[PDB]
């Protein structure tokens, strides 16, 4: 009987389904997490503030949510000040931000190491303003040391009215420069839109190389660009060979589509996977607090979140420590956290797009860097 | 090239390369004596 | 959030304040919702946000005109990650347009020509 | 078949396609429009009338 709050974007359904599946799967005899869900537009600071305040007035012990580059500082500041634990699939903040458990592993190292693996000298980098500019700073800073010539273009300012025109103009300009190598750091929807536009401009022909940088490599559709011939590389967070993942695949594919939106798929989006694993982590965190015989109860209501001077609630510290000490097995692989709330010990599958389908060419660990795993005409 | 333009220095280096690897000389021999109307 | 809501409770008709890369969206969103006007010396927003009056002019066009004026081909650019990435995004997009070679360094954690986008304090360091 | 054409990237310049059907604008001209290849076909229904 644990009160927990939650914050969901009105547009992303599969994350909620995965959340509910996590609820059913990880529920136990002794206690069952009770979610209070709020669907709202994520980029709105006001909405986030009111959601968080409503969740806090009910005195929820922890909050699982999503945030956007526009909504992030409200969250970090509120959770930091009022001592409420925040668990998120969203892009990890760069810094010391307290009371935030970030479920997503850091993508920078794999990206840079991969850039080094292909020995790319000059390349193009398309960055989306909303997902955060951290990785832009990364590839530029590293380009300073590595002599790399990098053309960085902001793709995130496009209107609903004009879509194909801007991308056609941009790739026309990149056709003038005749650059064959493109790096895409973008959300999966924009990734697929840009891909469709590329296919229309016919730049998926041989001689081109694309790197899709996200953990959603198989989330986006690789099928239309598969027979194209231009080599595409990406990063897969979920290895489908592993038994836990396979079990989750049978369960996910089993579900009636109507009850759980978009569940029938044989493949699951990585954000949803992180959501599920986050449910797992919360459950195990409170079990951990139970085995330390620490009282999870709050003697009174936390009250108003804006009350001045701010009243931090004590138990939240213990909760945060619990969530950070959690080490579990999940869809994302080994799950561990440092003090900042970042993932560590994590491993990422480096994948190349091949004629038969997506394959695993290698793997990346923070300690191990880039690691390759080894994988006809007659001659007169 | 126009003063302060971007093309000046790279086309300069291009001219260097062409002089060094014998392109300018070969081209010269092509347009002057080889297309020549009379004798040698 | 605390201070602004405190001013909203006092029933101010308009508010004059400062913001930073962290707090700007709070002010924009809250002014937008509550229909209360914000007047600021600080950096202009990246967008069309309502009920915000920027006393500061945007510097981007002036800068680009200046870089185009000295006829700079390849140069170096130092951006303070704390102030904002706006002008950086600008000079990079416009570099892609204008055939510039730009070296962008984050100083917030080789060419002779250096552009400093920073607060006056860092420049001395 | 046109879908396949766009998949194989044969809609690049230097390529020419002729659709022989009573419809032309009936099928999608848009995806193959920016391809760079030249396409020609004939329509029986004139929307001008
Ligand atoms: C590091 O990951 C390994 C598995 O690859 C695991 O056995 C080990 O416990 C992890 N270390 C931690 C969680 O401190």
């Amino acid at each position: 009987s644990i009160q927990i709050g939650g914050l969901f974007p009105r547009g992303a359904d599969q994350e909620y389904s995965a959340f509910r599946v996590g609820m059913v799967q990880f529920s136990t005899s002794e206690f069952r997490l009770t979610p209070h869900i709020d669907n709202l537009e994520v980029a709105n600071s006001f909405a986030v503030t009111n959601a968080f305040c409503s969740q806090f007035s009910r005195g929820v012990y922890a909050i699982f949510g999503f945030y956007d580059k526009k909504s992030v500082n409200t969250i970090t500041s509120f959770c930091g000040t009022l001592h409420v634990s925040f668990i998120t699939p969203s892009f990890p903040t760069d810094g010391t931000h307290p009371f935030v458990i970030q479920m997503r592993p850091d993508l920078k190292g794999a990206l840079l190491s991969l850039i080094e693996y292909y020995q790319w000298d000059k390349f193009a980098y398309l960055y989306d303003s909303d997902r955060g500019l951290s990785t832009l700073q990364a590839v530029l800073d590293s380009a300073a040391e590595k002599k790399w010539q990098v053309t960085a273009i902001n793709v995130g300012n496009i209107n609903n009215d004009k879509k194909d025109e801007t991308y056609r103009s941009l790739f026309q300009d990149l056709e003038l420069k005749k650059e064959r190598r493109v790096i895409l750091d973008c959300e999966r929807d924009k990734v697929n839109d840009i891909v469709d536009q590329v296919i229309t401009i016919g730049k998926h022909v041989k001689g081109y190389h694309y790197i899709i940088a996200n953990l959603g490599f198989t989330d986006g559709d690789l099928l239309k660009i598969q027979f194209g011939g231009a080599e595409v590389s990406g990063f897969q967070i979920v290895d489908y060979d592993d038994s836990l993942v396979s079990k989750f695949i049978e369960r996910w594919s089993t579900l009636e589509e109507k009850e759980y939106p978009g569940a029938h798929t044989a493949t699951i989006k990585y954000t949803s996977a992180l959501t599920y694993d986050a449910v797992q982590v919360m459950t195990e965190a409170f079990r951990n607090l139970r085995k330390q015989r620490i009282e999870i109860s709050r003697r009174g209501n936390a009250g108003d979140c804006l009350a001045n001077p701010a009243v931090p609630w004590g138990q939240g510290v213990e909760i945060e420590r619990a969530l950070k000490q959690v080490q579990v097995e999940g869809l994302s692989g080994n799950i561990k956290f440092d003090q900042n709330g970042k993932r560590i010990n994590y491993t990422i599958n480096i994948m190349e797009l091949k004629t038969n389908g997506p394959r695993k060419i290698g793997y990346w660990s923070e300690v191990d860097k880039m690691v390759v795993t080894l994988t006809e005409q007659k001659t007169v | 090239t126009p003063k302060g333009s971007s093309l000046g220095t790279p086309v300069n280096l291009a001219v260097l390369k062409l002089s060094e690897q014998g392109v300018l000389d070969k081209l010269k021999n092509k347009w002057w004596y080889d297309k020549g109307e009379c004798g040698a």
